[PDB]
């Protein structure tokens, strides 16, 4: 069964320095694009970060640019999310999200209101 | 003698 | 009965034959993103568009059945960055990889956009609306293999002229196709 | 109330699945293979037939 | 409130997964070890049909193993005669994307449905001898995927609201719902008791449904993507699935648990669709590479490649006397094997 | 002045073969696929038809050169007459398709959305018959008055009108491309392609109508006859024109050159 379970987040003050984590299981973790989604308090599902099935191409919103780090380890599995710089803004449920077929380059459908592939997501006060 | 040739038109006839 | 049934076969392809006419002289249209059939007709020519308002938010499985349409329609108004993901995904589609996309941006900005303080195309809104069409297109002539193109449009009057437009490059799109088939373009 | 009728019906449907009555998988596995044998003489794309009873020669 | 609900349940599934494994005695490979192999099956093409204009979407036989109905997405609905590659019939539809169809048992009706939310039932015999819509069928808030007629009077359906559905034809109402999916239900496959059947799904799921009380009595997870095709073995103890990870993989209903996977190396695109043979001993699977290919489902090592589509093979179908397969693909041609 | 019979016999066989595998390749498709390809099997009917008429003339004349004479002056010219009039109709029925290729080609791009409601599989077939019937009469007519008429006269202006024909549209074609690449690039092939077919064209067919050009305009100048005589020569480059025809056309689709 495809499960991905996240950890890491809480509360902060601004200006600190945060690693969410992302533990996948149940597939196949290199043939398949990963991303970083959000849900703030108020409105809908927001695309955060994607990295691809090697770790060479890395997209960020344009929020974020600058200030987060996405990186993927293959051997062990798992996805994150170096937050540092981080704002009052910033404050959401964080979900970790994975493409909905092995090997394409296009990843449809990732922040839907019911999506089958993504976690159960971890909140982040700021 | 009618000989033939390869076509028509080869020689001003 | 091989005398019947090679009869009813005559009369079954006399009517697929005629059909068949009408089905390659009609050009079939998509309109994803915002604003079903409806059948207009500019010049003699007959186009056939689609709104598939009616479905739930996940895509990717009735999204391949319009593979064989000649162009896709879409409209556009963070966002923004959810229509640039809409539209990179579906242009690296395994499917939809020789459609064409007729974009319409229907609106007629540093905090969601940083690299906009360092581009250069009052003048303040058309650099806006330039830096808006140059995303667009930044994303489409990145992995095209000179298969598909975008024609991007700025629409926001009462849409007196919106229908000349797909006309105009539903031509370019068939005389582009031609071209390169016959090894010219 | 949002989102926890749901977590009710999914801990009943996991509840009234998880006591049901299972046989090993050798049982399954023997049984699928004497189901195979004793109908591989009626398979005509396993043993194809003679072109006199194929009805698409 | 949520967190004890969710405890639970990942007891629950603990629990299932640790009752499936007490039940894993030995393996399908072990035991079909000793089997003589099935060899090289090789097909040729009998017929090619050719009348559509677009891409095929769908195909069914009927149950004399002669006529077949094909759908296309050009608005069209075509009964063939496989013997002599006539045509019988020919229905235009109002809606041009269609996705399935389906034979009535009997004969005499034939359904089909897609992007416009509705089933349609039409009455072959009729009595003036034009084929005329008997009925359409409207409850579904997303586009059709399957239909399969359990008599002349009832009609299971799947939509891509995540629900699955059967009817009455003569009220055109709905007798019960299946909700239990959490994606786009993809496919699905009557027992032959037609007593129960099988879903699959975009949440990389299958699902038993009992047809006569509509609950659901068992789940089986192993694929890792969208299922896109489902059918049921012979005896109806066991059902194959095809999905996007490019595998197949065969599932027991008593054991409650995956027996068998078909994967290769070199194949890195999604099934489209899953057949079985007349005895359970080949399955065959249509892929997007635009050729089937034929598996030895005991042994689970490929014994034959159906090639010749040039387009992505969309539908495929066997007979009730098991004496050819049926192919259809996105080229618009219709190729009968042998 | 005299050609080998090799040569003739040479490229017989293998524009034979080439045309047809076009042929065959076409049919093992879609039987009815489009006006396009119905032009490029009458094409290739006349290229094998041209091959076949001078290869069997070819053995004709080596059959009779020296001994065992068939007829005395009777028979041999009915013979004659025969090939004569076969290879006539088979030349004008190939540059009549070589241009209907080219118009087809024209009004695809230039009228693409009424395309399909101006050129029906009905129309193709009722322009491609009328093209064959009006080159076998032709063939016929200027082969019987072959002998002093002015069906010469009436035999290169036709070519040199066609030629025009294909120059110009061809042209105007690569013209309106490069102006799509300038609205491209703001965001050589054509050229390549254009030369290969026009310079195919002349460069295979033009020979042999200058010298009809020239036995009628001054057919006793010393230097008018030093070119009439490699009449041989220039029957050669038509055949050469016949073996290349399907390479340039035919071998160059996608979907045929997929199909063998
Ligand atoms: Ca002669």
């Amino acid at each position: 069964q495809v499960q991905l379970q996240e950890s890491g987040g809480g509360l902060v003050q601004p200006g600190g320095s945060l690693r969410l984590s992302c533990a996948a299981s149940g597939f196949t973790f290199s043939n398949y694009k990963m991303n970083w989604v959000r849900q703030a308090p108020g409105k809908g599902l927001e695309w955060v970060s994607d990295i691809s099935q090697s770790g060479a191409s890395i997209s960020y919103t344009g929020s974020v640019k600058g200030r987060f780090t996405i990186s993927r380890d293959n051997a062990k599995n798992t996805l994150y999310l170096q937050m540092n710089s981080l704002k009052p803004e910033d404050t959401a449920v964080y979900y970790c999200a994975r493409c909905p077929a092995p090997f394409t380059r296009d990843c449809f459908d990732v922040t839907s209101t019911t999506y089958a592939y993504r976690g159960q997501g971890t909140q982040v006060t700021v | 003698s009618y000989s033939m040739e390869h076509f028509r038109w080869g020689k001003p006839v | 009965e091989e005398k019947a049934q090679r009869e009813a076969n005559k009369k079954i392809e006399k009517q697929l034959q005629k059909d068949k006419q009408v089905y390659r002289a009609t050009h079939r249209l998509l309109l994803l993103g915002a604003g079903f059939e409806t059948k207009f007709q500019v010049d003699k020519v007959n186009f056939h568009m689609f709104d598939v308002g009616g479905q739930r938010d996940e895509r990717r499985k009735w999204i391949q059945c319009f593979n064989d349409v000649t162009a896709i329609i879409f409209v556009v108004a963070n966002r923004l960055q959810e229509a640039l993901n809409l539209f990179k995904s579906i242009w690296n589609n395994r499917w939809l990889r020789t459609i064409s996309v007729i974009l319409f941006l229907n609106k007629q900005i540093e905090d969601y956009f940083p690299e906009f303080a360092r581009y250069t195309t009052d003048p303040r809104v058309t650099r806006a609306k330039y830096f808006i069409r140059d995303e667009f297109l930044r994303i489409s002539t990145a992995s095209g293999d000179g298969r598909h193109y975008c024609y991007p449009h700025f629409t926001c009057a009462v849409d007196t002229e919106n229908i000349r437009r797909v006309f105009n490059d539903c031509r370019d799109i068939i005389q582009r196709m031609h071209l390169r088939q016959y090894e010219l373009l | 109330t949002a989102s926890i009728a749901q977590a009710r019906k999914l801990v009943e449907q996991l509840k009234m699945e998880a006591n049901i009555d299972r046989i090993k998988v050798s049982k399954a596995a023997a049984d699928l293979m004497a189901y195979c044998e004793a109908h591989a003489k009626e398979d005509p794309l396993l043993t194809p037939v003679p072109a006199s009873e194929n009805p698409f020669r | 409130e949520l967190d004890q609900l969710r405890q639970e349940a990942e007891q629950l599934k603990n629990q299932i997964r640790d009752a499936r494994k007490a039940c894993a005695d030995a393996t399908l490979s072990q035991i079909t070890n000793n089997i003589d192999p099935v060899g090289r099956i090789q097909m040729r093409t009998r017929r090619t049909l050719r009348g559509h204009l677009a891409k095929i979407y769908a195909m069914h036989w009927g149950t004399d193993s002669r006529l077949l109905v094909s759908a296309s997405q050009d608005g069209k609905l075509i009964i063939w005669d496989s013997y002599t590659t006539n045509k019988v019939h020919a229905i235009p539809l109002r809606s041009s994307w269609v996705m399935t169809c389906a034979y009535a048992p009997s004969g005499n009706y034939v359904a089909c449905g897609g992007l416009d939310n509705i089933c349609s039932i039409y009455n072959l015999k009729t009595r003036e001898g034009n084929v005329r819509v008997s009925r359409e069928l409207a409850g579904h808030t997303g586009y059709l995927s399957c239909c399969r007629f359990l008599d002349d009077n009832q009609i299971v359906t799947s939509s891509g609201d995540t629900t699955c559905a059967l009817w009455d034809i003569e009220t055109g109402q709905q007798t019960t719902t299946f909700t239990g999916h959490t994606g786009d239900v993809m496919s699905l496959s009557l027992a032959p008791d037609t007593r129960l059947f099988v879903s699959g799904a975009c949440d990389a799921s299958a699902k038993l449904w009992d047809v006569r009380e509509g609950m659901c009595r068992q789940t089986f997870t192993g694929h890792e993507s969208d299922i896109n095709a489902i059918c049921f073995f012979p005896n109806g103890n066991a059902f194959a699935t095809g999905s996007d990870d490019a595998t197949c993989r065969l599932f027991d209903l008593r054991a409650d648990q995956e027996l068998m996977t078909y994967s290769h190396d070199n194949i890195i695109c999604g099934i489209t669709s899953v057949s079985f043979s007349k005895s359970g001993r080949l399955l065959l699977a249509g892929y997007d590479d635009f050729n089937c290919n034929v598996w030895d489902a005991l042994k689970a090592d490929r014994a034959g490649v159906l090639a010749g589509h040039d387009n992505r093979v969309s539908c495929l179908g066997v007979t009730d006397d098991g004496m050819a397969v049926a192919t259809g693909s996105w080229d618009s041609f219709l190729k009968i094997w042998n | 002045v005299f050609i080998k019979p090799e040569v003739f016999l040479s490229l017989g066989i293998v524009s034979l073969l080439e045309n047809i595998l076009v042929i065959l390749a076409v049919v093992r498709n879609g039987n009815l696929h489009s006006p396009m390809y119905f032009f490029l099997c009458s094409l290739a009917v006349a290229d094998m038809l041209v091959s076949v008429s001078n290869a069997l003339e070819t053995i004709m004349i080596a059959i009779v050169h020296s001994d065992y004479l068939t007829f005395e002056d009777q028979f041999i010219q009915h013979m004659d007459n025969i090939f004569d009039s076969m290879i006539c109709i088979s030349l004008v029925a190939s540059i009549c398709n070589l241009l209907a290729i080219a118009v087809d080609r024209y009004v695809t791009i230039f009228y693409a959305l009424r395309y399909h409601s101006i050129m029906t599989v009905r129309k193709a077939l009722t322009l491609i018959v009328a093209i064959w019937v009006c080159c076998g009469v032709c063939g016929v007519v200027f082969i019987v008055y072959s002998e002093s008429k002015m069906v010469i006269v009436c035999l290169i202006t036709m070519f040199f009108a066609m030629m025009l024909l294909m120059g110009t549209l061809y042209v105007h074609m690569f013209l309106f491309a490069r102006l799509h690449v300038k609205r491209i690039a703001a965001l050589m092939k054509g050229a390549v392609t254009i030369t290969i077919l026009l310079g195919v064209f002349i460069f295979c067919w033009a020979p042999f109508f200058l010298h009809l050009v020239l036995i009628i305009t001054c057919p006793t100048n010393p230097y008018c006859i030093c070119y009439t005589a490699h009449f041989n020569t220039y029957l050669v480059l038509i055949m050469c024109n016949s073996v290349i025809d399907p390479l340039i056309y035919a071998f160059r689709s996608l979907e045929l050159r997929n199909t063998f």
